[PDB]
């Protein structure tokens, strides 16, 4: 699962809500460790 | 009722360390949390620190950081605590008590090809029966 | 995380119900729904004894006069029919977050 | 690992112990979530 | 990750530190269990 926020600032106003910023509690390549990362996503690729 | 034993009361010079010991009959420390508590007459209880019944965790109330350690005899039949830097305002009744905890996974990721990523933690549940305690005071 | 308790002390008329409260900066509830709250009584001249635990039950061998309440940041301890042997001080305790802590406590004393 | 019980509901007595009802802590399709699951099983496919 | 030590057994002194003994809590035949096992390794196959 991802935690997210609406992307804000530096946008055309007709782009509002089209992008979300989200993050992961996903593991490192070592199986015993964890890292936090985040990425830009189109709203179309996610569902609450 | 497990018998509990604690070190005799002691007077110590200001500016210096003291050490205490405790015991549980039947070597029941293996099944209970080690805890230390401090109290002053006319004042509320203060947790001092603990050791897990597995012995894989220890800790201190933050007031005691860098002044206290906890050790035990092999096979955990007894436990010890050392206090450092004591001054006349450290006069208190010290206690050794047994305890219980709940260990619950706090986070996980299942892995198809390996052990699940997991996070765990301890929540104290209850204090178990109190030791008779020790008294420690500090004077010239 | 911090803990407080009130009233600092309570005068008591014998044979009457009375209660104590404990509050803290964060809920004692756990994501499993577990609560890590316990109350203890220390008669003077004696070490403390568990009264109730995990905010849900009396400790074994505790009189049934004992009860308690609440959720989240607020909890209470109540004793119906308070007796002179309930004199002493009481402490709430948090096992939910490190370092484990006690409330500042309250004192029960018979009114005079 | 499985938790189990003997199924005794609605059963002819020469079938006793042929079925067990059991349950487990196996994962949801989310990597970070789990669900309780249970099923009937023939005794032949399990061991203590 | 593995814990290790520089284990020896009447090692010649030109072999020192060439082998390490290490351990981890592995995986087990059931997803719900772990166990600790150790084995010897050449230093070349590991990095701190
Ligand atoms: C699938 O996964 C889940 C986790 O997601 C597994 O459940 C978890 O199991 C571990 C044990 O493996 C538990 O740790 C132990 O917890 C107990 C306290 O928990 C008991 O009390 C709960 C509260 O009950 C009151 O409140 C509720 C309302 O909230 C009321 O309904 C009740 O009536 C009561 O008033 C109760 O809810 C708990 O049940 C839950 O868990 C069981 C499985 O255990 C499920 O079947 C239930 O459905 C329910 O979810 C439970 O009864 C602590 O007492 C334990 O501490 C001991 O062990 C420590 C080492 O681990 C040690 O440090 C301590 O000192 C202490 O040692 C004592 O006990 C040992 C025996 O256990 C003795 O050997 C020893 O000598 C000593 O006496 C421990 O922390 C987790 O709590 C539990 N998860 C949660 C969130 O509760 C589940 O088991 C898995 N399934 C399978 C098949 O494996
Ligand atoms: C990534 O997963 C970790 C657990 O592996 C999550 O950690 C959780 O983080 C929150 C925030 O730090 C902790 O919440 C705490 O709750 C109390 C009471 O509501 C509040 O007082 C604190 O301020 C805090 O929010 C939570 O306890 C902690 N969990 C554990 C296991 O430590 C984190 O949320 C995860 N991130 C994602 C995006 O899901
Ligand atoms: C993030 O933007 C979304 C739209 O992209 C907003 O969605 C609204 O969310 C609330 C709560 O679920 C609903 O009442 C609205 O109807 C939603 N709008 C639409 C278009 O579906 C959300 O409010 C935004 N968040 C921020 C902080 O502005
Ligand atoms: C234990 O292993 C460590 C390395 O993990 C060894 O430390 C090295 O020792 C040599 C000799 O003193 C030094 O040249 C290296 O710089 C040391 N490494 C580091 C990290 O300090 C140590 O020799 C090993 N002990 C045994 C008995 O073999
Ligand atoms: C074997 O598992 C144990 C836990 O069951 C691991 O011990 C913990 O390890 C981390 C990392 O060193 C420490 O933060 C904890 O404090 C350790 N717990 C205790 C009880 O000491 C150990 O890392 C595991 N080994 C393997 C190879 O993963
Ligand atoms: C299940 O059945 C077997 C025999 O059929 C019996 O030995 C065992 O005690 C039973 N267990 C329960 C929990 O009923």
């Amino acid at each position: 699962t991802l935690q997210c926020t609406n992307v804000t600032n530096n946008i055309t106003d007709d782009m509002r809500g089209e992008l979300k910023n989200c993050s992961f509690n996903m593991t490192t390549e070592l199986r015993d460790k964890k890292q936090k990362v985040y990425s830009l996503f189109y709203r179309l690729d996610v569902v609450q | 009722q497990v018998q509990l034993v604690q070190s005799g009361a002691e007077v110590k010079k200001p500016g210096s360390s003291v050490k205490v010991s405790c015991k549980a009959s039947g070597n029941s420390f293996s099944n209970h949390d080690v805890h230390w508590v401090r109290q002053a007459t006319g004042q509320g209880l203060e947790w001092m620190g603990w050791m897990s019944h597995e012995g894989d965790k220890t800790g201190l109330a933050q007031k005691f950081q860098g002044r206290v350690t906890i050790t035990r005899d092999s096979g955990a039949s007894t436990v010890y605590m050392e206090l450092r830097g004591l001054t006349a305002d450290d006069t208190a009744i010290y206690y050794c008590l047994t305890g219980s905890k709940h260990r619950l996974r706090d986070y996980f990721l299942y892995n198809e090809y390996g052990p699940n990523y997991e996070e765990w933690g301890d929540y104290l549940a209850t204090l178990d029966v109190w030791g008779h305690g020790t008294a420690v005071t500090v004077s010239s | 995380v911090v803990i407080t308790q009130s009233p600092l002390f309570l005068p008591v008329t014998p044979g009457e119900a009375a209660s104590l409260s404990c509050k803290c900066s964060h809920s004692l509830q756990h994501s499993t729904g577990a609560n890590y709250l316990a109350w203890y009584l220390q008669r003077p001249g004696q070490t403390p004894r568990l009264l109730i635990h995990l905010a849900t039950h009396r400790a074994s061998g505790v009189p049934d006069r004992f009860s308690g309440s609440g959720s989240g940041t607020d909890f209470t301890l109540k004793i119906s029919r308070v007796e002179s042997d309930d004199v002493g001080t009481y402490y709430c305790m948090q096992g939910l977050h490190s370092p484990w802590t006690f409330g500042q406590g309250t004192k029960v004393e018979i009114k005079r």
